[PDB]
């Protein structure tokens, strides 16, 4: 049983959950999220090798509510299952309580749903890591990330993917040097540029406008960038004349 | 109540009186009957205040859910959602609702949903106890494709007259303007509209 | 529906030698307020059927949607949906009759009277009535509500018995229908001057005429009617 | 899966409960100390990344104004128990009597919740042990441990999780029945200092007390009969203060 | 019953009379009509007294759970949505009529709510049998940008109007002051303008006045 | 790859230690045994085509139709276990009708895509069902233009310029790719029809042993007023003649 | 209405370190007097409950409360206090909001910890009369209000409280066709409870 359903192994471990974590790297793409003074930026690689694909339909970022964005690390169908659920939760919350669901509250809620799949035998965990961003009305720029174990926490910044330790250490170093926990830029564009630059650095690769996708949360709304705006960003950081 | 919504050349304008009564007592003299269910989709409310608030609330929830899943809902779609709730629960609602929206293709749209839950798309719509008194006035003064200013005037004149004759209407005249430029709220006080 | 709010008055209809005609005015009333004036109450289903509806307009709209859904469903996995396996008037009728009787029997009627008009695949005229009680009947002419009382007697002078049908042309039937519409406008306080008419012909198909107006009225003599008894001026 | 997943083995032991305990024994150390004028509960805040903000999570939770809890084992199991515990305090107690439940009865409700996960079809037991500190008017201050089995025992002091054997030992030596809250806080710190590998400050330690009523935390004045909450969580600052003059 | 609400430059004030009536009889001459939903959210009720109290408690409990769950201060609009949805679901049969006032992280708020589930918002409101008398005062003396002390005076004058003119109302004035940035300030019997005069005599009976058939000790 | 995931491939919704679901990948092997089906997004529309294997001359020609309509505006074609394909289309028809009932406007193509996707992935959630043994190519016209999608047994779907699945999918994909390269300015619907016939013809060389019949459908703003229609009569024969010439 | 079929009254009053609670003995069916011994006052530990109204509900509520308080004592390991019992009565009543027990309960008792006298009344759906001089209930509640507001003064000694609550009950009852036919009075202090049966008119 213990290799197949969410029951304890003699070491008090849950294998299907551990294996669910392995699933999250299967799309072989990295994401990072960073907070500005007044915005939150989420960035994720985009690898569309098959030329028969419509790249504009390939996305692991989702607009959960007017203010909450989500980026997912893991296979797209579990990704879209979660995205649908969070959207529904966020709508129900606003209806019942009369204000917009905070990002950390949505994260906790999804964390709880996730912990339930680790406790009930008949449901499998989702093979996904959900990064939630917003500029919360009370907490300011916010990043909360949930995993298949039902765990979540808030972040100064975070990274998820096969090369996440690389990007993470790239960020920690920067935040040590800087002595603040966010990027001191008001322009969301400068915050996006920052994130692209540090991801390029940590992954040892350059990007064209088709190699990534970008979400941006501000006080007013969360939105994603067209390939055209992404290009404009890539130009801003171009170091060649 | 006196509520109307009027399509015009650049979009649509919603108007309403601000009086809510229970018996002959004016329980609220500054009611806001112009209710938002999406960015550029709003509605005018008449009938039971509990019913119309409860309906608009649930419709706002449906369109929020719609937006996160499917994208921007059309004015028609909003009218559909209202209709479904009004028709299916006809035996337990008193709601007379005008749905009015802007979009880049149709510009302004107006759907009136009378008691019973039928739905009617119209170039303009009047409703509420006070509208009876202005049927003839509105018929003779409405033109298609009026300017914003001409439209504000039409509504001001219309609702001013309905307020004059209807005990269930009064207070201030509220207006909401839906166009490409966005959402604008207007207000007119008795000392202005009572002289027209 | 426990009681009607917005309503359409008479739908009227008759068979003629090669098909059927059906008409209904464009009014949606609200008690004694003549509230809406471009309300279409004739509902074509495919090329062979027109469903005319009176009564509660909310319920009419609900039935419209049921009909579109039938059309949609019938086409699923149906390579002959536009041909051999298209909807027949008789299928549309039987469905509605089933629905009306079910709703009556749950004490929650669709508050309507309905006439279904069309031509069957073998060329036979189809004309049959159903209402909020689930009551059904056919006759060479059918009319609902007020029209049952004044249009029927007019229309029966044209097609009085089954044998009159092949002796009756579109031209004659259409004239009879229009005249009845004028008479209803004279005497039905909930009628409008504007109406729709549809002909379904075994040869020419469906012909849907929107925006007809009652014409050629007599009001002349009214100038000479003064007082109510003794008054002379 | 409509059958128990916790079942008896031939030795009579229930494996899933034992394995649940193993998970608990693997968790970060946490402890509780009961004084004459209060109770303290404490744990370490291991941040699983420096980019994580540990303040956004809380291992010590207020259940009622006079009752709080901490845990070792699986965090998400704990989070969920906390939500359930707060609700049952209202649904089975406050909405009936207009009063918050006394500690031992609230402990008893949480015990039920955990027992149920060890018997109902289709579920694993919870992988946490809780320490629960409370006060009530008729029993005064108390301290309980609840286990994955749903068993609970009252303690004068105890520790759970990884470094619990040494911690229970340390506590056996230093504990006496005349500690005042301040002694108990001090001892809790010294105790946690052994278990703590790595950083040790007000930012990697979570600590709360059940002590005197705090009228300043009530949020309103005017009902003089209205008691302030006895539960208070110590700030980062307050914890560092004690640490320097340790 | 007479309850009012009055916003001021930095918060909101709520007030009520203290008479509860079984028909034309006064059951409680010093009753408490100002209820707490949460520390800084308070409500006053008219209508069916049990419904007013019960629904207060239900939402208060839920608001508390919500607040613990979300780690946020409860918001007045949350009490509003929860109450109106509950009252609507019951189609008027829960005869609660409430003025709910409060301050939260988004500012200061004032709402009314009726048994069928409809809600209003304004700077000054009244409910209950004495609401016409109170509203006559509010309509005569309200102005924008009241200080705390002015809104207390105005609300207190309005309750008085009902106490004196409404048979449904009487006895004392209770106020609660919810100022932004401060603890809610509940003033029980802020005014007590109706003390019984001294009776003309004591009606203490001489001991043994009352005839007894039998007597016995009961054991608890 | 280990193609066989021994000990983890015996029931659906089980994660293998490398985070795979083998039952889903096995469901894919059945899809790869199906007949070839394709979709081509064109300038104002979409085209569908399928290979139909004439297993016996006892089959009656032009019966046993494979392409299905959903609502009035969406086509679906699938390869693999055909009855799984009908099952999925039945679900799509309810979802479409349900959307149209509340919101009045016909279900937009990306919205329809996600309804099918969630339903398909819901069948990778539990061991009490098996995954769908079809890949489905589908799409149509909405307020935002033409859309074409392909949906796999996992629930995974994306939008496509051209899509192919079934036995001859590698061959078909290659021709789909040449087609893309050769038409940067776009492809008319009529052109796409002919090109579709050619592609199915080339793919058939994988099932060359048996005869086949070609089935083609489209949905195009200018050709069918954004409704789904089967390509028939002269246009069909014209495409058949063209395909054969190549 | 159901609350006047059987008839009967209850009154409770506070005094100095004492409370008292009293009731008539009548059970009738409209004009027909049937039982001469139907007491309306019960106790669970040191908490007293009086109940007027429909006799069948009087009996039902008693059993319900004995049940609830017994479980309380077992679980809580101490007997319920008057304040806590008051809330319990309220919520038990409200639970039947739309099909209520036709009763007017009254609680009296002394908190074992504060030593503070406590009384309360309820409407048929649980609304609490927090008043702490006197509480009245039953078909002669008007009469009782009148008698209490007149005769009552605060901080009566138990011996004096006994005369006051007796005369209030007796005189209210004699102006009510549906009340009377005997009475019982409890004088409750910390260490002693005395029950007395009053002599009254039998018409
Ligand atoms: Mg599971
Ligand atoms: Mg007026
Ligand atoms: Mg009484
Ligand atoms: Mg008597
Ligand atoms: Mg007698």
């Amino acid at each position: 049983y213990d290799r197949h359903i969410t029951i304890f192994s003699p070491e008090g471990r849950l294998y299907q959950v551990e294996y669910a974590f392995k699933a999250t790297n299967q799309t072989n793409i990295n994401s990072l999220a960073v907070r500005g003074k007044d915005c939150t930026v989420v960035i994720s690689q985009k690898k569309v090798p098959d030329k028969l694909l419509d790249p504009t339909t390939v996305s692991y970022i989702f607009c959960i509510s007017r203010t909450i964005g989500m980026v997912v690390n893991g296979p797209i169908p579990d990704a879209r299952n979660a995205a649908l659920r969070a959207k529904a939760e966020a709508a129900e919350f606003r209806y019942k309580y009369g204000y917009d669901m905070p990002c950390d509250v949505l994260a906790k809620r999804m964390a709880n749903l996730s912990q339930i799949y680790t406790q009930r035998a008949y449901m499998r965990p989702l093979g996904v890591i959900l990064t939630f961003v917003s500029v919360d009305e009370e907490l300011g720029p916010s990043i909360y990330k949930t995993d298949p174990a039902g765990y979540y926490v808030g972040y100064k910044a975070t990274a998820t993917g096969p090369k996440q330790q690389e990007i993470t250490t790239n960020l920690e170093n920067h935040f040590k040097k800087s002595k603040i926990d966010h990027i001191n830029e008001e322009s969301w564009e400068k915050v996006v540029e920052f994130a692209i630059t540090h991801m390029i650095d940590a992954l040892g690769t350059e990007f064209s406008k088709n190699d990534l996708e970008v979400g941006v949360a501000t006080k007013d709304k969360f939105f994603t960038l067209s390939a055209e705006n992404i290009e404009e960003r890539l130009v801003a950081i171009a170091e060649q004349d | 109540t006196s509520i109307m919504a009027v399509t015009f050349k650049d979009g649509v304008i919603l108007g309403a009186d601000s009086r809510t009564t229970t018996g002959a007592y004016i329980a609220n003299r500054v009611t806001d009957k112009l209710t938002r269910v999406h960015d550029k989709i709003w509605c005018c409310r008449s009938g039971s205040a509990a019913d119309t608030q409860a309906i608009a609330d649930i419709v706002q929830y449906h369109l929020e859910l719609y937006t996160s899943q499917y994208g921007t809902p059309s004015t028609e779609t909003a009218a559909s959602v209202f209709k479904e709730l009004c028709y299916e629960n006809k035996d337990n609602l008193t709601a007379g609702i005008i749905v009015a929206g802007y979009d880049d293709k149709n510009k302004g749209e107006v759907y009136t949903i009378p008691l019973g839950g039928s739905v009617h798309k119209l170039p303009y719509a009047i409703a509420g106890s006070g509208s009876t008194f202005i049927y003839g006035y509105c018929d003779k003064n409405f033109r298609e494709n009026m300017s914003k200013e001409e439209t504000v005037d039409f509504i001001k004149h219309s609702l001013s007259q309905a307020i004059k004759w209807d005990g269930s209407s009064g207070g201030v005249i509220r207006m909401v303007v839906l166009t490409a430029a966005g959402v604008e709220r207007l207000i007119f006080y008795p000392d202005e509209y009572e002289q027209l | 529906t426990q009681q009607p709010i917005v309503t359409g008055t008479s739908v009227i209809s008759m068979k003629y030698d090669n098909g059927v005609i059906i008409a209904a005015d464009n009014l949606g009333s609200y008690g004694s307020l003549l509230r809406f004036n471009g309300v279409e109450r004739l509902i074509p289903v495919g090329d062979n059927t027109v469903v005319g509806i009176s009564g509660d307009i909310s319920d009419m709209q609900h039935i419209e949607r049921l009909l579109k859904d039938l059309v949609t469903e019938n086409a699923y996995d149906n390579p002959l949906a536009d041909a051999e396996e298209a909807l027949e008037p008789s299928y549309i009728f039987e469905y509605l009759a089933t629905v009306m009787y079910q709703r009556r029997s749950k004490m929650n009627p669709l508050w309507n009277a309905i006439i279904v008009a069309g031509v069957q695949s073998n060329g036979d005229q189809f004309l049959r009535y159903v209402n909020l009680l689930g009551v059904t009947y056919s006759s060479p002419t059918l009319a609902t509500g007020f029209g049952a009382h004044m249009a029927n007697p007019l229309l029966r002078k044209v097609v009085d018995r089954e044998s009159d049908i092949p002796k009756t042309t579109v031209q004659v039937a259409e004239e009879a229908i229009v005249n009845a519409m004028r008479v209803l406008y004279y005497r039905d306080a909930r009628s409008s001057r504007n109406f729709s008419l549809a002909i379904i012909d075994k040869n020419t198909g469906l012909t849907f005429k929107k925006n007809l107006q009652v014409e050629n009225m007599k009001w002349d003599f009214a100038k000479d009617i003064k007082g109510y008894g003794t008054q002379k001026i | 899966y409509s059958f128990s997943l916790t079942t008896f083995s031939p030795s009579g032991k229930l494996g899933q409960i034992d394995y649940a305990l193993t998970a608990v024994k693997q968790g970060v150390t946490s402890l509780g100390i009961k004084a004459t004028n209060g109770v303290v509960i404490a744990t370490e805040k291991k941040s699983s990344s420096p980019l994580a903000m540990s303040e956004t999570l809380s291992k010590v939770s207020l259940l009622t104004p006079d009752i709080g809890a901490v845990y070792s084992g699986m965090g998400p199991d704990y989070r969920v128990l906390v939500d359930k515990s707060r609700k049952v305090a209202h649904t089975s107690y406050k909405r009936i009597y207009g009063e918050y439940p006394p500690t031992k009865l609230l402990v008893s409700e949480v015990a039920k919740i955990m027992q149920e996960a060890t018997q109902s079809g289709g579920v694993r037991p919870f992988g946490v042990s809780l320490l629960i500190a409370g006060h009530d008017e008729f029993n005064g201050f108390s301290l309980y441990q609840v286990d994955p089995s749903g068993s609970y025992f009252p303690w004068k002091a105890t520790a759970i999780g990884k470094g619990s054997v040494a911690a229970k030992t340390f506590l056996e030596k230093r504990w006496n029945d005349e500690l005042e809250l301040e002694d108990a806080i001090h001892i809790a710190l010294l105790t946690l200092k052994e278990s703590v590998e790595g950083e040790f400050n007000g930012d990697t330690i979570e600590l709360a007390i059940i002590g005197d009523e705090n009228p300043d935390l009530l949020g309103y004045t005017g009902i003089p009969t209205d008691k302030g909450p006895r539960f208070r969580k110590l700030t980062s600052q307050e914890i560092n203060d004690r640490l320097e003059a340790l | 019953t007479t309850i009012v609400g009055v916003k001021f430059n930095n918060g909101v004030v709520i007030a009520a009379d203290t008479r509860s009536t079984q028909g034309p009889i006064v059951a409680d001459k010093n009753c408490a009509k100002l209820h707490r939903i949460s520390p800084k959210i308070w409500c006053a009720g008219a209508g069916t007294a049990a419904d007013t109290e019960a629904v207060t408690q239900l939402i208060g409990s839920n608001i508390e759970l919500h607040s613990l769950y979300t780690s946020r201060e409860p918001r007045v609009v949350s009490a509003l949505q929860m109450l109106k949805q509950h009252l609507f679901k019951y189609q008027g049969h829960i005869g609660a009529y409430l003025i709910v006032a409060g301050v939260d992280p988004t500012g200061s708020h004032l709402f009314s709510i009726h048994a069928h589930g409809s809600t209003d918002v304004g700077y000054y409101l009244s409910l209950g049998s004495g609401s016409l008398a109170a509203m006559a005062v509010l309509e005569s003396h309200w102005k924008q940008d009241l200080t705390k002390e002015e809104a207390i005076k105005l609300a207190s004058d309005a309750i008085q109007a009902g106490i004196w003119n409404d048979l449904g109302s009487g006895s004392n004035v209770d106020v609660c002051v919810m100022e932004i940035g401060k603890d809610a300030e509940y003033l029980r019997n802020y005014l007590t303008p109706n003390v019984r005069e001294e009776k003309q005599k004591s009606y203490k009976f001489p001991r043994g006045t009352t005839a007894v058939l039998k007597e016995s000790i009961v054991n608890i | 790859m280990t193609s066989i995931g021994t000990g983890y491939d015996l029931s659906n919704s089980v994660f293998s230690p490398d985070g795979r679901n083998f039952q889903v990948e096995y469901a894919v092997k059945a899809v790869e045994n199906g007949t070839t089906s394709i979709g081509i997004k064109c300038n104002d529309g979409v085209v569908f085509a399928v290979e139909k294997l004439i297993t016996s001359k006892l089959l009656v020609p032009q019966k046993n139709v494979k392409i299905q309509v959903v609502d009035r505006h969406i086509g679906c074609v699938y390869s693999g276990l055909i009855p799984d394909g009908r099952h999925l289309v039945n679900r799509g028809r309810e979802e479409a009708a349900s959307f149209k009932k509340l919101y009045k406007t016909p279900i937009p193509i990306p919205a329809f895509a996600d309804r099918l996707g969630q339903y398909v992935q819901a069948h990778t959630l539990y061991n009490s069902v098996r995954p769908f043994g079809v890949s489905t190519i589908f799409g149509g016209v909405d307020k935002n233009g033409a859309h074409l999608y392909m949906l796999e047994p996992s629930g995974s779907y994306w939008g496509y310029k051209g899509a192919a699945t079934g036995k001859g999918r590698q061959s078909a994909k290659a021709e789909l790719e040449k087609l893309v390269d050769h038409h940067p300015e776009g492809l008319s619907a009529r052109e796409a029809v002919k090109q579709a016939a050619k592609i199915i013809y080339l793919a058939h060389e994988d099932n060359k042993e048996k005869d086949f019949e070609l089935e083609i459908s489209w949905c195009s703003l200018s050709e069918t007023n954004g409704l789904h229609k089967f390509v028939k009569g002269d246009l069909l024969q014209e495409a058949i003649d063209f395909a054969q010439k190549e | 209405d159901p609350s006047s079929i059987n008839g009967g009254i209850v009154v409770a009053m506070t005094g100095k370190d004492c409370v008292a609670i009293a009731c008539d003995l009548r059970l009738g069916s409209q004009s027909l007097g049937v039982s001469n011994k139907f007491e309306k006052i019960f106790h669970y530990g040191h908490v007293f409950l009086g109940i007027t109204g429909l006799a069948t509900d009087v009996t039902t509520l008693n059993e319900m409360f004995r049940y609830k308080t017994n479980l309380y004592k077992l679980k809580e390991e101490r007997a319920i206090e008057p304040e806590t019992f008051t809330q319990l009565v309220s919520s038990s009543l409200y639970e039947r909001r739309f099909g209520p027990y036709f009763v007017g309960p009254v609680v009296a008792g002394i908190n074992s910890k504060s030593g503070k006298p406590f009384i309360a009344g309820f409407d048929l759906i649980g609304c609490i009369d927090e008043a702490k001089d006197f509480i009245v209930s039953g078909t002669a509640s008007d009469q009782l209000f009148g008698m209490c507001e007149s005769l009552y003064e605060p901080n009566l000694e138990p011996e004096d409280l006994f005369e006051t609550i007796s005369q209030a009950l007796l005189n209210a009852a004699d102006r009510d066709a549906l009340s009377g036919w005997g009475a019982v009075v409890y004088i409750i202090k910390k260490d002693e409870v005395v029950k007395r049966y009053l002599k009254m008119r039998q018409d």
